[PDB]
């Protein structure tokens, strides 16, 4: 399809017990780092049950231990039934807006309200249509359309036949009308009537007559963000800048308003309060400032849920001039819990080159394996699993059905790790430009 | 989206059942309490307050109520029906004599009374 | 003129084109075509409806 | 109910003197800054003062937002409570003293009474009257009745779609009107037509109600400032047709005052002075504090509720200047100024009791007891934290109860930032492959 | 009303004998500060007289010594009749403008221009019209005490018509524009309909005279008159900012043509007070500017206040007295006022205790008068409000010394504050971020 495979294609869920949490070794994609997975399992059960609001929790640990792998292992065990908002810190400081502004925007993207709404839809295929048009037009009108089980004529009033001709619904075409607003949906062709449709060239798809009744009272269920009404009451066309995202500093007595309401309609039974997630990667990147909003943005009953990611130790604070564990300062960090997560040893190193290896498409042969898991103890999980697709590549070139030792070791020549690159700046130093800006041309 | 967010109240200027604010905030924030409306202007129109130079900006006190009101596409279709009268007088109150005549009603009207473009 | 199911009596929101027949549901649908020979014309008798 | 984190706080507990008792309305102990608080909540519901400055000062986890927030519910919802932080106030918009001018006004109530007179039914009839006045005749299930409509609710009822057999709402006061439908006895005017058939309403044909209104003085801002809503069709255009924040003049807000008093006057408006909260006040800069010199001597102005855990700490914007507080001190003369001290730990037993049975957590004694000790030896702030995952834990472990198991396994799960630092302290050694990035 | 009471609500003029300049000791508000308010008296003189332009006073001195004080005294006694306009240095920082456009502005809005104008206007509640479409038409137009009967001029018709004038409407005509307004509907119309529209008002009907004449005065800043000729509807921009940096061809202009309206007497100059307060947050910039602009000859008179030592300058990093450009003092002449006496704090006290309506004790004025005294003016004012709302509480009719001292002690002073952070020192987060959370 159009999604290709990425760093995370692997990661299905949490690989977790549903009745215990007990993370098992590996399941879902995820092996290993079992207590930060159990610890991630307990706070995907404080977001389903949505009772605690404005919790803040980090993911400490060094680079490429699975902070993100776990991210979306929660996100992908939550799956599309409640709000999930991924936001990298670098994308606070935006022109359009102050920090504040944006970082209330992401917190109001990740409640949701849940709104249960029916409609009658009329579904079927068109068997004739007829139109008097005197000449002005759609003066009088006759609907025939039938399922597989039913046939009906229809009288039309005048609004429906402009529906009728602004679609051009013709014989043999399949539509959905939806009656309480009147739009139609042209959802297909009958095969049936294939010969009628002589404007259409043969890559034309057709499908089957509809089943049952005519009409049926579908029920929708929709979710709509708090941010998303923001944006709706904050000009004439407001929604439109949920997409081309020119929403100003929206002011807060529209928010305010917006509470109010929604809390009318929870307790009116209207409609559901749906607390999701927001995920800061890198928060490490945001300044005291928005440390200093955060702080209070958690104490609200429409605040979601907050998880962070650090690859920090302990370092500057920005927009000061000061150091602080995970770069974040202890003002925050009092309200915050932290999960850490660790190395890997060399089996689990192996298991998860594997499974990288099978959502690839990578037939690798098990002394490739072992080296490739050699490589990884000594250059990183990520080198070693940039190399599973190289020596594919090379492999393919070759002709060869799998992946040998013989294509690792192509690979492992070709690109080098951070480490043998650091080696080779360093041994380089003159050639390249140093932090004085100075450089030697000559040989 | 669904029928109660974008037609049943959620949202908010919008008055109905379900929106008892909308149509109460609609008359007071821009007729009552409306600091626009010719009542209110009136009342400030003299001395020093605030409204004391629209003795003399060639609008009427309906005129300063509709330009608060529409908007600036709505006040650039209006604009079109006027006429550049004040730069006809330019042209024909000239003569030292004419003592550079300006109605006393457009007094502060200056930058349009006078400049080299209608003469050119 | 609100719409009833000639078989039923029940509120009916589809006319079939052949029968003329006002009906409710899928099922009764399938018993109007089924109908003998004079039947639909009888259904039609107790709107004082007639196509003869 | 969901559970935020000062949702038990429910005021200040004070006693009819005003004296705070040791332990109510969900606080344990603060009682000297309760009954400063308190002082504080007369000085407000006193309508007379204006711009009266507060500060609450005191270490993080002190309890300096429950007591704002316990000022919020003391004071009730008919008067405005405007909470902000100190970094709100760099909107990217307008200039810093617009921000808080506009949140000085926030703050600044105004209250109306309305008899809304609401119409609603099925259009019977629409006959013009003159030469323009109609008579809308309308329906419900329990009679009918006719109104003589000005010529511009026409106009409004002629730009909704509105036809005979529709069903309309009107606010025959306010002049609004909506379609809410088509009355379903014409549902089968036509077998298919693209339209929205309800019901005929049921009750009264006509409805009288009493409502009390608010806006806020900045309400009258935004309202004359530029046109709103449904007026500015354009502005669903974007870029430069955007509803803008702009540097409101002085001359504006003068009219302003000047037309809600003609309404005070009248009897029509009661105003309701309100409160201003700034937590995180140490991030305000000078600038902001030289504003707030000026804006607290406006004689409409809201009280004003700092909150600050500066030591003695640079001003922002100049760095030359150390004081307390990270306030300047010039300002810091302005302000009444309550301290909260840090609590001890029989009181963090009681507040954990209390955020326990607000989360409808149920813990042993023995689990109260090693909850508590961690608020004495890391963080009141981290005790409270750990209430919730145990809850988790107990009840897939099949407890009917957290219990010490459940809060020690809790504790290995979710560390405190001192053991995370302590980890980041062992580990960030080197430029290596397993280092965290110092 | 609107107007509560503020801390400078008490401040009713300047209190000095006016024909001699000499300062009484305490009255219209002001206690003491005599040298101070002699000058400041000086300062008026030279405002009154309007011929001295852009002279630059600066109001030195420690923090609660007045200087907000004398200033508003003189807006008190100055009075309506000149511009006063009030600017905190804060302002200047403007994201819509320039600060040296945001300080053109503010010194424009400190010189006004007034005009003298006859005005004839017809307001009436409109009884009938009636129209010859054979055009030509006939008003007859009502107050509580005359009615008449205009003809109209086939513009005038138009107008009714479009501005759909109808019987029961208050209208008015601008005789010299020619141009209606619709003011409302009459209170006596109330029952005509069953259902208005949202733009509707009533209105009492007009009284006396129908075609009314007045001679009104019109005060109208320079900096009004930028706006207003900044784009075709300025007049808006006066209420909603958004001026933007107008351009100086347009001010030269305007400068030009008042200098004509003055010539002919069409209109006088009334040049007034800028008072720029905390002027040592403007910066090395703004001074700069601020030199220039004093050099005008429509430069208001301006008059600034600090509090600052010898503080480092915005804009740049060395020192200077008041925190300001010696460049810039060289063209101000400074006014130092002073710390309070126990008997002058005791004064203001009272004056305070009686604007906020509050009957203190001899013995609780006498307390209050030592915490002013060791702890300052300001936090002793505050006790004040403060003390009444705890003798509230004990129903009581004065405030005694015993709701001085509750106040005392539930609410520190700064100095105690002070102490009270340092003796919290690894409780609250330093200047290096440290805290300990620990009991
Ligand atoms: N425990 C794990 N199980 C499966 N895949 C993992 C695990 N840890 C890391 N990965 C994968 O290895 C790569 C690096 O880890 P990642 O989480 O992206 O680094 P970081 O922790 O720096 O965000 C990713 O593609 C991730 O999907
Ligand atoms: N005296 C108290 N009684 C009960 N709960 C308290 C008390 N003080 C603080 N809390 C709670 O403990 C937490 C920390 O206090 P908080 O007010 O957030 O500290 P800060 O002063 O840093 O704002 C909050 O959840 C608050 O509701
Ligand atoms: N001479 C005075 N007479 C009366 N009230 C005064 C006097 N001086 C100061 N005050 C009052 O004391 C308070 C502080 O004085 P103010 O002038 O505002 O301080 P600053 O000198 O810092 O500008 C204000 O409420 C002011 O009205």
């Amino acid at each position: 399809g159009l999604n290709l495979i990425a760093a995370h294609s692997h990661i299905r869920g949490l690989g977790v017990d549903a009745d215990t949490l007990e993370p098992r070794p590996s399941s879902q994609g995820l092996v290993g780092q079992e207590k930060a997975r159990k610890a991630a399992a307990v706070v995907l059960e404080m977001i389903k049950q949505g009772k605690i609001a404005g919790r803040a929790v980090l993911i400490a640990g060094p680079p490429s231990t699975g902070k993100t792998a776990i991210a979306m292992g929660m996100a992908q065990s939550l799956g599309q039934d409640v709000p999930f908002t991924t936001l990298a810190a670098s994308e606070i400081f935006s022109l359009e807006m102050s920090k504040t502004e944006a970082l209330t925007q992401a917190f109001r993207k990740s409640i949701g309200v849940r709104i249960k709404e029916e409609s009658e839809i009329m579904e079927g295929e068109v068997v004739e249509i007829q139109i008097d048009r005197s000449t002005g037009g759609a003066k009088q009108g006759k609907l025939t359309i039938k399922t597989t089980d039913m046939e009906a004529i229809y009288d039309m009033g005048s609004k429906m036949i402009d529906a009728m001709t602004k679609e051009r619904v013709m014989a043999g075409d399949i539509i959905s009308i939806d009656k309480s607003s009147g739009k139609i949906t042209k959802l297909g062709r009958s095969y049936a009537r294939s010969r009628d449709y002589d404007a259409m060239g043969v890559d034309t798809k057709f499908l089957q007559c509809p089943e049952g009744e005519l009409q049926k009272r579908k029920e929708v269920v929709h979710t709509v963000s708090l941010h998303e009404i923001d944006v709706i009451n904050s000009r004439t066309q407001g929604f439109l800048a949920l997409f081309s995202g020119d929403t100003g500093e929206i002011r807060s007595e529209i928010r305010d308003q917006i509470n109010t309401k929604v809390a009318e309609w929870k307790e009116e039974g209207k409609a559901e309060i749906v607390p999701g997630v927001l995920f800061i990667d890198e928060v490490h990147m945001l300044d005291i400032e928005c440390f200093s909003y955060i702080n209070r943005a958690l104490e609200s009953d429409l605040a979601p849920i907050v998880i962070m990611a650090s690859n920090r130790g302990v370092s500057r604070i920005r927009g000061t001039d000061y150091k602080s564990p995970h770069g974040l300062p202890l003002d925050f960090l009092d309200r915050v819990v932290i999960i850490n997560t660790h190395p890997y040893t060399p089996d689990e190193l192996r298991q998860i080159l594997s499974i990288r290896a099978q959502e690839e498409e990578v037939d690798l042969t098990p002394d490739a394996l072992a080296l490739l898991t050699k490589i990884g103890q000594e250059a990183g999980l990520r080198y070693a699993s940039n190399l599973i697709t190289t020596s594919q590549l090379i492999a393919a070139k070759r002709r060869a059905k799998q992946v040998g030792v013989e294509d690792v070791q192509r690979s492992f020549k070709l690109f080098y790790d951070p480490a043998r690159s650091v080696r080779f700046v360093q041994e380089s130093e003159k050639r390249l430009i140093g932090n004085d800006g100075v450089v030697d041309f000559s040989y | 989206l669904p029928r109660l967010i974008w037609c049943d109240g959620g949202r908010l200027d919008k008055p109905g059942p379900g929106n008892l604010v909308a149509g109460f905030r609609s008359k007071y924030l821009n007729h009552m309490m409306n600091i626009w409306t010719p009542e209110n202007i009136r009342s400030s129109l003299e001395g020093i307050e605030n409204f004391t130079w629209l003795r003399f900006v060639d609008t009427s006190l309906q005129e300063a109520y509709r330009a608060s009101h529409t908007d600036v596409f709505a006040r650039a279709v209006d604009l079109a029906s006027k006429q550049n009268r004040l730069g006809h007088m330019q042209i024909v109150y000239d003569e030292p004599e004419d003592k550079k005549w300006t109605p006393v009603h457009a007094l502060f009207q200056i930058c349009e009374r006078e400049n080299p473009k209608a003469v050119a | 003129m609100k719409h009833y199911c000639d078989v039923t009596g029940l509120p009916a929101p589809y006319l079939d084109p052949k029968t003329r027949l006002r009906y409710h549901n899928k099922e009764i649908f399938a018993m109007i075509r089924n109908l003998p020979q004079g039947m639909g014309e009888q259904f039609l008798e107790a709107r004082g409806a007639h196509t003869v | 109910h969901r559970t935020a984190a000062h949702t038990h706080i429910k005021g200040l507990g004070l006693n009819s003197s005003g004296i705070a008792e040791k332990q109510a309305a969900g606080f344990v102990g603060q009682c000297a800054a309760r009954e400063a608080c308190g002082v504080v909540v007369d000085l407000i519901k006193a309508h007379k003062m204006a711009g009266r400055g507060v500060l609450l000062a005191g270490g993080p986890g002190t309890g300096k937002t429950a007591l704002a927030l316990a000022i919020s519910q003391e004071l009730g919802t008919k008067i405005p409570f405007c909470p902000i932080t100190g970094s709100e106030i760099y909107s990217t918009e307008v200039k810093k003293t617009e921000v808080l001018m506009e949140n000085f006004r926030r703050a600044i109530g105004l209250r109306v009474r309305e008899t809304k007179d609401v119409y609603e039914g099925e259009v019977t009839e629409m006959t013009p009257e003159e030469a323009s006045t109609l008579l809308i005749g309308l329906k419900s299930a329990r009679g009918q009745k006719k109104l003589r409509l000005d010529p511009s609710i026409y106009e409004a009822i002629q730009k909704e779609r509105v036809q005979v057999g529709d069903v309309i709402y009107i606010e025959t006061n306010t002049g609004a009107c909506k379609r809410v439908g088509r009355s379903d006895a014409y549902a089968t005017e036509f077998d298919l037509e693209a339209e929205e058939y309800v019901p005929i309403p049921k009750g009264e044909v006509h409805k009288k109600k009493e409502i009390v209104q608010d806006v806020t003085l900045h309400d009258l801002d935004v309202a004359n400032a530029r046109p709103q809503g449904g007026q500015d069709i354009i502005s669903m255009m974007g870029q430069l047709m955007k509803p803008k924040m702009t540097e409101i003049t002085d001359k504006l807000r003068m009219e302003i005052n000047k037309v809600v008093q003609k309404y005070i006057n009248q009897g029509v408006a009661e105003l309701i002075p309100g409160v201003l909260f700034i937590d995180e006040a140490h991030m305000l800069d000078i600038e902001c504090f030289t504003y707030l010199n000026k804006a607290l001597e406006s004689p409409i102005a809201p009280i004003v509720v700092l909150a600050s855990n500066r030591g003695i700490a640079t001003i922002r914007g100049a760095d030359d200047l150390k004081a307390a507080h990270g306030i300047p001190p010039d300002f810091l003369q302005r302000l009444l100024i309550i301290p909260t001290h840090p609590y001890e730990p029989d009181e963090i037993r009681r507040i954990v009791r209390i955020r326990a049975q607000t989360e409808g957590v149920q813990l042993t004694d023995a689990a109260v007891d090693r909850v508590a000790e961690h608020g004495v030896r890391i963080s009141l702030r981290y005790c409270l934290q750990l209430l919730a995952p145990a809850s988790i834990l107990a009840r897939v472990n099949g407890r009917t109860q957290v219990d010490v198991q459940d809060i020690a396994e809790a504790e290995e799960l979710f560390l405190d930032a001192r053991r995370s630092a302590n980890i980041l302290t062992s580990t960030g050694e080197s430029g290596g492959l397993h280092g965290f990035i110092s």
